[PDB]
This record gives C-alpha cells, structure tokens and sequence, in this order.
C-alpha cells in the first residue's frame, strides 16, 4: 500500500495517509487495510461520499467537529456504526 | 446557493 | 458489468458496486443489471430518474435501511421513486 | 396501478410489485389486477381472504416456490387459499 | 355500513367484506349488520365480545361455507360453541362428529 | 367505565364488554367494575391474576358456560382462577 | 416463539 | 418510587403485577429487590432467571398456594426457582 | 406516607404488622384502608372490631392459612369478622361444608 | 368527646368510636355520650356491667345483627344486660 | 438524429433524460421541440425557463403525476411552466 | 449487634442474648440476625404471633420447650416453628 | 457486686440480695454471681414470668404456687437450668 | 423516716405513710420502722413485689378485700408468715 | 461577440439566459449592459440577490411574474426590480 | 457497548440474560462471542445457529452452576453435544456418564 | 380479665 | 524547495509560494517547510486535512487577517484546522 491512499467514496474522491486507515483497531477501514477499485484504479468504498469527509476527520483527530446546523447527524451515526467506530457512535447519541 | 430542493439536497 | 458501477441519475453521478444494484431480487435495478443499456455522452449507465432522491434509494440497497436528513420535505417524492425502483419493503417505510 | 401495490388481506397489510401480482395469467390476482375493487377505509386494496396464509401465497407468486417452517399445521389451509386464488400448480404441490 | 368492515373481536382485528358479514340470513352477524346501536372500542372499529382466536375460523367459513382447520386443532369443541353464538348451524353440524 | 373495556391480566390482554364484568353479581369483578382501580402504562386496566387462564373465565362470563381444549391440563388451575373471581357456578363446572 | 410448556396450549396476546 | 403494577421482564417472558405481589413475603428476593436494578430495552425490571417458571413462582406469591399443570414435567426446576427467589414454604410443598 | 412497621389498635388490643402485610389481599377491607383514618390518645390507627379475634384474622394476611386453637369455641364470630374485612378465602375456610 | 373512646366496663379495657356509642338513639350509651359520668383511675369512662358480655353489646352497635360464640350458654344474661343499656332490637333478637 | 440520452440546461441547471421522454406528450412544447435548436457554450440543449422547478415538469413526462416537496411554496409558479411547456394535465393537477 | 437483643414480635416484647437468635445455623433469626425493620421505640421487629414466640425463644435457648398443661395451641406453635425454619422443633410438636 | 441486685430476666425486672443468688452453691446462679441489658441491669435468658417462682424459692428454700398453676413442668425445667435440685425434687 | 416512704419491695416500687407500717406493732415492717436500700437510696424488701399491694392494703384497713376467684391466697399467707402479721395469716388459711 | 446562450454569476448563483433574454426591454439595466466585470470562471458578474434574480430573470422572459404562494420578499424583490430598471415590474408590485 | 441485558434469538426461541452471565465461565464459546461484530436476526437480537429448546438448560448452567433437568428428561445426550459446542467442559462432565 | 388466648398466654 | 509550491490537502490542489508556508514561524507548516516529506502518487506534498477549509488557512497565511462568507457554517471546523497547523493568533480570531 503506499504511504498516500487514493479513495472513491460512493463517487466522491478523498485522499489520506495509510497510517489514518490503521489509526483505529478492529475497525472496518482498519480490517480493509491491515480490495474492489474504480475505473482510475482508486480504492472504492460503497458508502455515501459526502459523509465520508466527517469520518475521515474524526480517525484524523479522534473527535469531530460538525457545521453548525447539521441536518445528518442521524445519517453520519449510520456511517459511523458501518465503519465500526463505536467511539464515534457514542459521540452522535 | 441553496435554493429550494438544494437547500436538503446534496448534489454530484 | 464491473465491479465498480458508475451511473448517472438524471443528472446526478453516483458510483456503487454492481453487487448493490442486484442485491434485491425482482427490483427494477435487478433486471436492470442483470448478468445477461442506455449510457450518457461520457459513457455511464443512465437512469432516468430524480437524481437528488436516488442518494437514499442506493442508502437503502446497501443497508436494507435508509436514515433520512433531519426534517426531510422529500418523504412522498421517494416513495414515489422507492415504486418505480419496485422496493416494497423500503415503500412500506416511507408510509 | 403503481408498481408497489399496497394491500389489506384481511387486516394484514402487504405491499409487493404489480408484477408479482400479474405474474401468473388467468389466476384471480391476475384477473384482479390486469391493466385493463374493494378498497378499505384508508384507500388500500382489500382481499377478503386469512391475511396470515397471504405470505406464502405471495412467495409462490414472486418465485414459483415455497419453503414451509418445519411442522407447518395449515398445509391444507394454505391449499384452500391456492384453490381461491387460481392456483392449480400451487394445489398439486400442496396435495401428495 | 362501508362495503369494508373494520371489526375487533375480543381483542383481534378483523377486516372483511359487509357482504361476508350479512352473507346468512337469520345468523347473528347478519342481524348484527342488515342495513349507530352497536358496540365500539376506543379506536371506532365495531366490537364483537367473543374469543378472537376462534373467529378466524368463523370468518372463513362465512367466506367459504366450509373451514380447513390446522392440522391436530385442539379447540373443535371451542369453536362449535362460537359457531352456536354465531348461529351457524351449517358449521355446528360440520363440527359434530358423525358417529 | 367504556362499554368495551380493555383489561390486562397479569401481562396479558383482554377486550370485553363492561356489561359481561358485572354480569355476575357478589362476583369479584362485579365488586371492582360497578359503577360507584390499577392500571398498566398503557391505561388499560390491571387484574393481578394468570393472564393465559382468563380467556376461559371470560368465556364463562360470555356463556355460563365455557368449553375446554381437548386434553387441557390446567382444570385445576382455572378452578382456583374461578374460586378467586368468585364465580361458584364456574367452580362447581370444574370439580 | 416454540410451544414450551403452557405456550403450546394456551394462546394469548402480551401487553 | 415503583409503580402500583410493576412490568417484568423474566428472561424473555413479559409479567405484570402488584408492587404488593412482589414484597408480600418479607427476607425472600423479590422482597429485597423490591422494597423502598436492571432493566431491558423497553425500560421493565429484568430478572435473570427462567421466564416460563415464573409463572408459577408469581402465583405462589398471589395465594401462598400454587396448583400446577396436570404431568408437569418440571417440578424440579421449580423447586430450584423457588430456593433462588428464597420462598421456604414453597420449596417444602415442592419436596415429595 | 405509612410506616413499614405499623402499630394497630384493634378495639382495645394492640397489634404490630407491616405494612405489606395489610396490603397483602387487594380489594379487601384492609388493603383498601392502608392503600396510599382514625388514631387512639397514642397515635395507633384504630379498627373498631373485636380485638381478640383480630390476631386470627393478622396470621390469615401473614400466610394466607390459619390454623385455631384446639376447641376454639368462636369459629362463627370469626367467620363474621372475616366477612368485615373482605377476605372471601378465609370465609370459605371457616365454613364446614 | 373524642374520635376514639376509652371504655372499661367491669375491669376490661374496650376502644370502640364515639359514633358507634351514640349509633342507637334513645338508648342509654346514647344518653351518655350525646354531646358528668364515671371515670376510673386511669382517666378512661367506667361501666359497672359485666366485663365479658359488654363485647356482645359492643359487637351488636357495630353490625346491628348478633353473632355470639358457638354453644354460647350465658344468652340470658346478656338480655338483661341489652335491657340495661335499652336495647329493644337486641332484646328482641335475644328472646 | 437526437441521442438517446438528452443532455439539457435548464435556464442554468442541468437535466438528462431520455429522448422519449421528451417526445412522450404530442403537441406538448417539448414534442414539438424534439420531433425531428439552441445550444449553451458546452453544448448541451437550452431552455430558457427557469431550472429548479424543471425538475417536477421532468418528473411529470415520466409519471405522467407529480408528488411535491411538503410545504412546496411554487405551486403557483409550477403551474406557470407547464402553461408554457403546453401541459394541460398537469396545469389541471396543479389548480385547486 | 448488641449481646442483649430487644424484639417486637408482633406486639409482643421480649429479650434475649444474641448467641441465643443464631443458635441454630439456616433457620430464619440466624439468616436475620447475622453480621432489618424496627418498631417506633427502635426495637427489631418481627411480624409473627407475639404469644406462642415464648416458646419459639425457650426452644432456641434449651433445644427443648416444656409447654404449659392442657395447652391449646400445639398445632398453632407448629407453624411458628415451621415459619422460624426449626425442623427439630417442627418434629417434637407433631 | 452491689447489696441489691438489678435483674432483667428475659424482659421481665426483678430486684433481689445478692446473698439470694449465691445461697446455694453448686447451682448457677452462684456461679454467676460468685451481660447486661441497655439499662445496665444483669440479664438472664430465661422466662421472665417463671422465675418469680424461682426467686422465692431462692428466699424461702420453698415455694408456693398459685391455685390451679398451669406451669409446674416448664418450672421444673427451670429449676433444671439453674441447678436448683431440692426445688427440682419438689416439682416432681 | 419521712411521712412518705419509697420502697422497693423484689422490683415494685410502692410508696405508703410511715404510719401505715408502724400500725401494727412487734409486726416486720413495725420492727424495721421503728427508730438495706436499692441503687437509688429507696428503702429495700426482697419479697414478691406483686403480692405486697395486698399486704399493704391489710395494713391500710385492718382488713383486705381480694380480687374475685384470686389464685394467690396460699402464696399472700407465705408473705403475711413472712411480715409476721398473724391476723392476716388467719383470715387466708 | 456575446453568445447566443449567456453564463451570469448572480451574487454566487449560476444562471443561464438567451441573450435576447436580457436585450429585451430598451433602457434597463441588462440592457445597458449587454446591449464587463467577471468572476474566477469568466463568468458575467452581477453583484445581487442570488435567490430573488429568479423573479427578475422570469420577468424578462413573460413579462409577467408569478411569485410563490406567501412570499414574504416582494418588497426586496421591488427594490431588486428598481436596480435593474424595471418600471413595468416595480408597478406589478406594488 | 454490550448492554447489562442482552437479548437473544437461539433457534426461533427468544432469551434475555444479564451480560455478566454470558461471560461468567472464561475461555467458553459465549465469554469470546461476548467479551472485549455478531450475527444479528431481522429484528437486531444477536443469533445463535443451535437448539432453541436445550438453549434455556445452558443458560441454567450459567446462572447456577448446577444442572437441574425436568424429571424424566430424555435428552442427556444432545444437551451434552450443546455444552461441547459452548465450549462448558464441567457442564460436559456432568451430564456424561 | 382472661378472654381466649389471654386466659393461657401471658405475654408483653 | 520550489518557490512555487503544489499542495494536494485531502484530495483537493492548492499552489502557493514558499515564502507563504514559512510566514509564521514554530506553526506546522513552517515546522514542515523550513528549508533544513509525504507525496502523492503525482509528486505533490500531500497535508492529511480537509481540503475545503484549507482555502482559509492559506489566506490567513497570505494577509495574516481573515474574511469569511455570510452564514458560514464552519467557523468551529476552521477553528479545529487552525489548531493543528499551529496558528494561536487564528485560533483566537474564530473564539
């Protein structure tokens, strides 16, 4: 894997450090890089591509940050229990 | 700008 | 079909797996996708439908469960969309 | 008729597809729904048939097949139900 | 009357035709509903104070002028009884053994 | 009292008339339902007795009369039911 | 949802 | 405080009584439990320990008396019950 | 509210119960008495009855059975006093047959 | 007077309610305690009758009706003891 | 010879649908336009109407009915542009 | 606990040492009494018969009761000594 | 030990001279006085309403008992406990 | 001795005239009033505390009414020996 | 030397109109103006209301106008018509 | 994130048993599926692919330690085959001879 | 006076 | 180090001058550029933050001042950015 990994979220490109994936144990993108690709040959996770960017952040900083009147907060929990982030769950609830 | 259904709706 | 599906509804672009678009057998993307179609000028599989509404359709195909954005006006209008995609457990939600 | 038909079976609520429904030509569902009825209170198509026996009558229309739970008692209740519908296949299979 | 009834005997929801409810004349649920005396729950659907369970069976042989029962029924007994409620006479004597 | 009651014994519910409870007078739901009491969460009405036996006490209530499941086991336990509710008649149908 | 004990013969509705 | 009818859940079986039920028997279980603890997912008062015994434990507790079911095949389980929920008198009408 | 330990006053003879023990039987007399009333010169609750009958009526609550002494010549007094306090079983026990 | 009345007829201790004392109109505990009488030591109002059957008289002004003990042999006596207290209805029950 | 995949600006928003689509209503405006035209600088076919509420004349060629957002404000509006997209059904649908 | 114990047994008033209510291991006052509801003088109560618990305490203090002559309630103190969980005593009064 | 002894018999108070208790040797009492209660008084666990009986035959080296006496075996018993023979003797 | 005297006679305490126990002379209360005590200084009788009411009340009156079908006669002709009051051991015997 | 089909940048919002469209009424502004500031993209800037140029785009194409059911802006929408030189329109709404 | 109760679908037959009881025997089939994804039915309860019926003896043995049957029970064996599967290896020991 | 029990059971 | 440098945060490009990253001194990107690195597969420095709000970083690294649009909903996002690239005086400006 190289050291900067190339996403396709559901349609929606991401970049991060293979570290990041890593970041939380026992977590699905930690099992998933420990695969399927897209046409220009980037990882391809089939999930929502504009939830992905808070998901991203909080396997960043461990916590997240939302904008202020953030009408998926329910949706992003959803995203956070399939990408098995317990702590992120917790922090939704 | 969010204008009517893209004020809810996230597009492309 | 590759593995990674590359649509475009009405409009709007979405990327899923063909395994998710023939995960509910006798839908219409199930014969739509069928192992055994109309493209755009930059070669993706169209649907002509609601694009902005499809987000909670493929939500549904992956999870056999969509959440909805807080305050949702658009309940009816996917319904209508769940029909024509032929989901009647995700019509029986939306109700 | 929409594509996700919306039902009341004798007070069990079922939704399947207009083709499901359709799928079988000169059976009562057919004869019912051909795009050539009662309705409830709340605008549903009503069947005034055990709204419990519907599940597998439905199954047998979507796939041409039903499984059964293990020890199943109503395997001639079910036959009953397939003879209302118009099933003929259906009642072979559920007399041996 | 609507042409769809909305009943709740004992407890169990029922949905059926008028038509089915009125199908025998002089019967109990035919003088019940020949064309506002008649009992209500709290949620405005006619009640029928009798064993909810056994009405199923009832109910289809109003459907059909004969009931399949599950197989090894251990309440034929129960259900003659509502069908004497009822006052089904046909279905009593189909509930009677022979011998 | 409503004219169609709704009672939960012991966990299980039950719908009758008001006029079947107080159909038996010196009975004990005579006692409890005439019009001169404990109720669920759900604002049904609550009698402290086994739920699955009083399906025939309410028969019995209805008819004068209650018809048994062929082999039923529990004869005993419903007359101790019937001896509680006060209905001697019952009582005596069970011996 | 098996007929143990008192379940397979006596019928009822929970609340 | 409790509530006048106090909703059990007893490992998977729904139960329903008196608050007065549960502490009629003073240095038994309930009457420990409940005198002025875990709960399920709808909020009842769990109790870990077999839901169709119970049954019979909560009708000891009504009449000090309990008739069981003709052949009741588990008149040893329920003695066991019996000790865990610390009812004396019922564990000796249990001892043949 | 009442409590745990209640001092009783039962027409001159002093009685101590729980509670729980007067609620024991819904329905009855004492059940709808005690269910969340008149106090002797000490503060007891008092019950105009026979008190010396009472302590057959109180071991009744305390386990749903009384046995009597031996040749108790006031089966049918007490039987009158089960009647006032609403305890229907306990009636029934005190009736030959 | 108070709620609840102190009583000791003949060296026996009897608390019985102010209402159930003056319950009989024209009788004579009626005369005594309708709103200058005995006291003993104690402070408690004194009835010079016999100790034992005052709990008959006791028991009749509660439930106006005469439950005595079985093979009950002293039934004289207490008549003469209703007369003192000017009883007829008891009187009459005891003839 | 139009594509089979119409690919339109709506007075700046962007469509796609398919040709028959377009052609499915005679005598519509869309029929007449696309029965065998001006173009933005990419292209693509244009419509000077507005394009947001394009979406439900869209949605109306392929059911031939149209649900609305709860609360919709352009009822009005709406009606406006199947007036002009020659669409009396629809102009009937959206008059109370 | 105390060495000298006060109880309420029903109305009733009596004491004893505490070695006396743990005498007999498994039975109900030493389940009671090891290392509880009290009456309004603080005394620990018990909601049993006050008169036949005489006998129950004589019991626990000699591992036999001597009962009054002609006594009429045997059959009563029986269920006392069966409520007490004391099956020797249970055993003497049938 | 004082003069006069304070006595808690099973619930039941009882006053008497010490020289009462230890007038017999061998028996328990004068064992005893050759617990106490919250009060302070010595406390006996024994029925409190029989041993006025003992206590006067403790005085007199005889007692008498009430007419009709419904306890003189469960008196016996106690003269057993306190090892009172010659009472134990007399209740036989 | 005051004209009130508390005593303490096997437990009950019982308070009388000091003419009452001298009124009867060469008598066991006259010989011990005419000129042992407890923890609080009362004057001390070890005998039956419950039989000394009516030993009490024959020196009030000469004479001694009983309570009716009274079991203790034999047992108050014991306490009459003892207080050496010979005209009351007559009257019980 | 401008196109039939004109790209305009509307305080952020990204419209598209025939170039008639804007030519249609002698002496407004859009006339004056495409009878030029652009942003980041080349896009025609014109520095207002985003969401009420809908009603003043529609105007130009009916010369009429139809607004929402309710709408609470017609007083902003007038003014938005004043800059633009609309006396026609500002008349319609008042 | 296990909650105190537990609820369980076991061959069709649904149990609820405190968290503390499935992990009570250390190195056991329900203290490693129990102790820090599972497989869940259609209403979300965690599923177990064995005999619903014989389930309630094994959670018996969790709670009590002991192994009481219903009198005349005829399936020893089969019940020995589930505490093998469960990883109970005294549970095993007394059911065996 | 002794009624019933009081007259065989001395207590309190 | 090129004076113009190619950035690619997060998935988005950005191009900026040398001088502007060593604008503050002891922050993370001066820490990171001092002329004393992880790369895309295109050759770019690759930052792993998010690429939308990274525009503001850049213009307060530019002007060491900070406009942001009317209704931005993302000032405590921004503040959480400014805190990882270590810019206190930023920090203070978004609180």
């Amino acid at each position: 894997f190289p050291e900067v990994v190339e996403l396709n979220v559901g349609g929606q490109v991401y970049f991060t450090r293979h570290s990041t994936l890593i970041s939380i144990p026992h977590s699905l993108l930690w099992k998933m890089f420990s695969l399927a690709k897209d046409s220009k040959g980037r990882f391809f996770i089939d999930r929502d591509g504009f939830l992905f960017r808070y998901i991203l952040d909080y396997l960043r900083d461990r916590q997240v940050v939302l904008p202020d009147h953030f009408p998926e907060k329910g949706r992003l929990k959803r995203e956070a229990e399939y990408f098995q982030l317990p702590d992120l769950v917790k922090l939704l609830t | 700008l969010p204008i009517l259904h893209h004020a809810y709706l996230p597009s492309i």
